[PDB]
């Protein structure tokens, strides 16, 4: 289960 | 043992033409799960093993979504990276990150992960703490006071220590005879003429996992990783991995040498010789 | 900015006997970037009918490949890898050692 939450641009 | 999850995404700029390749997988522990990428037909995320499969169409609906948001994400990062780095917009660069959790034998969370590289190197990551971050430079700088505000660290913890081992487990619970397996290595040794007088001799193990391996060679009942070669361990295609280590020796003197193995498999490590 | 030459491995999946099936690998790792070409040679022609694995990366940020191919050892045959990288200034040819 990836991660639909933290994933931000820089 | 323990055991844990990890994706990797890698994205990389196509600059005299299209849009960015963008590439995603999933493994527990050395066994590849999912994936997706970008150039070919379906843009779907695919199942890569057989115990995944089960999984009704919408785990796979949003798992595509979500995926695709990442490379959304990937998309934007590249670009801002050129801001950054005042680069140039004809050469071609690369972002990975790559995150995932550790569980204990207890099947609890133990640790977490959440790193991001620009062009091979370490740009920012998140340490195994109560969350804060390591910026590679005052570029990444940027990146830290951007996510400290966004409180990007909390996120992130929620997921690891949430979702990510709650669904560690059900995948280990459902894929039990592919991932709780541990096959021992099946040893065995050559020797190869090589000179007028120093030969060759090979130390094989063949078809193990999990991957993690160690062999040694002892010239008389000590360590000795100078005069050795060993090779990197590498994967068969059939589920589990190969290694080797060899060392060249005086003619003649062939029985005084022993070959080393530990493995989890092996109940007690094990010890070769040159007896053919 | 930082490239890495590939390392490769040719090697078949189970122990080799003349006339028996086995796959035929060539591994290719620590390499960046990733952009990367890797044939199979049977007597020095390209075979077309090769399977690669999905991209991935190790503890340094350096990727991996596996390619492969369903393959009948013989005496006579002989089978190489053909490898280019960024890094390399012609082609890399390895060979099959089947005692390697």
């Amino acid at each position: 289960i990836t991660s639909g939450i933290g994933v931000l641009p820089v | 043992g323990s055991h844990s999850m990890r994706y990797f995404f890698t994205s990389v700029s196509r600059p005299g033409r299209g849009e960015p390749r963008f590439i995603a997988v999933g493994y527990v522990d050395d066994t590849q799960f999912v994936r997706f990428d970008s150039d070919a037909a379906s843009q779907r995320m695919e199942p890569r093993a057989p115990w995944i499969e089960q999984e009704g169409p919408e785990y796979w609906d949003g798992e595509t979504r979500k995926v695709k948001a990442h490379s959304q994400t990937h998309r934007v990062d590249l670009g801002t990276l050129r801001g950054y780095y005042n680069q140039s917009e004809a050469g071609s660069h690369t972002v990975q990150r790559m995150y995932g959790c550790d569980v204990g034998s207890d099947w609890r969370f133990l640790r977490g992960y959440h790193q991001y590289a620009y062009d091979g190197k370490d740009y920012i990551a998140l340490k195994e703490d109560l969350r804060s971050w390591t910026a590679a430079d005052m570029a990444a700088q940027t990146t830290k006071h951007k996510w400290e505000a966004a409180h990007v660290a909390e996120q992130l913890r929620a997921y690891l220590e949430g979702t990510c081992v709650e669904w560690l487990r059900r995948y280990l619970e459902n894929g039990k005879e592919t991932l709780q397996r541990t096959d021992a290595p099946k040893t065995h040794m050559t020797h190869h003429a090589v000179s007028d007088h120093e030969a060759t001799l090979r130390c094989w193990a063949l078809s193990f996992y999990p991957a993690e391996i160690t062999l040694t060679w002892q010239r008389d009942g000590e360590d000795q990783t100078q005069d050795t070669e060993l090779v990197e361990t590498r994967p068969a295609g059939d589920g589990t991995f190969q290694k080797w280590a060899a060392v060249v020796v005086p003619s003649g003197q062939e029985q005084r040498y022993t070959c080393h193995v530990q493995h989890e498999g092996l109940p007690k490590p094990l010890t070769l010789r040159w007896e053919p | 900015m930082i490239q890495r030459t590939p390392k490769i491995q040719v090697y078949s999946r189970h122990p080799a006997e003349n006339g028996k099936s086995n796959f035929l690998n060539c591994y290719v790792s620590g390499f960046h970037p990733s952009d990367i070409e890797v044939d199979l040679l049977k007597n020095g022609e390209r075979i077309e009918k090769v399977e690669h694995s999905d991209l991935s990366f190790s503890k340094d940020w350096s990727f991996y490949l596996l390619y492969y191919t369903e393959f009948t050892p013989t005496e006579k045959d002989e089978y190489a890898c053909r490898v280019n990288h960024v890094t390399l200034s012609q082609p890399k040819i390895v060979k099959w050692d089947r005692d390697m």
